[PDB]
């Protein structure tokens, strides 16, 4: 069946055309913050938490089953713009 | 930092709730039906299909087919103690039941 130490979180992107592939570098600043910052490859994102109405089921392909009721992170791409030239 | 893994998943965006697990899984035809639906999505993506039935004993209820799509969603596993990222995996396909006209709620 599928299961409802570690937590699992869906990351959803405002721009669904951005390509994130395996081997791409991934890091997060502030997963505990209301607005985490995520870096993937050379791209940066700012996240916002959102609670969809309903439940997610996540099912694995053949890798070497989850039921998620909690929040997902909604990520918009950002530019890091110097406040002063 | 950490590199995104090879692991992949399918995601079902269900509009109801898992308080009654058996009833909940049954709305999609049961656990085996869910696994069959996920396996098809990987073996033959174009053919992927899943049906939702929230009110099985109600003769006016119309079972609904998911809209199937890919985005670039990721599944992020974090170790609860230190909030460190243990794993990142791609969600390669999504079965979209939320946000169809039937299940809208505001
Ligand atoms: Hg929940
Ligand atoms: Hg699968």
């Amino acid at each position: 069946s599928l299961e409802t130490d570690v937590e699992n979180i869906v990351f959803q992107f405002q721009n669904s055309s951005l390509d994130f592939q395996s081997s791409d570098d991934f890091s997060i600043l502030g997963i505990d913050q209301p607005h985490p910052i995520v870096r993937i490859g050379g791209m940066f994102f700012r996240g916002t938490w959102h609670q969809p109405i309903g439940t997610d089921i996540v099912v694995p392909s053949v890798n070497d089953g989850l039921v998620l009721c909690k929040r997902r992170l909604m990520l918009e791409q950002i530019r890091l713009v110097p406040k002063n030239p | 930092s950490l590199k995104i893994s090879d692991n992949e998943y399918a995601l079902i965006e269900h509009p109801g709730f898992a308080n009654n697990k058996d009833a909940f899984f049954q709305t999609l035809g049961g656990v085996q039906s869910i696994q069959k639906a996920c396996q098809t999505s990987f073996q033959n993506p174009a053919a992927a299909l899943l049906e939702l039935n929230l009110r099985p004993k109600d003769k006016y209820h119309h079972p609904v087919q998911a809209r199937v799509q890919s985005r670039n969603d990721l599944l992020v596993t974090i170790k609860k103690m230190d909030n460190s990222v243990q794993n990142v995996s791609r969600i390669r396909q999504v079965f979209l039941f939320r946000d169809m006209a039937d299940f809208q709620y505001s």
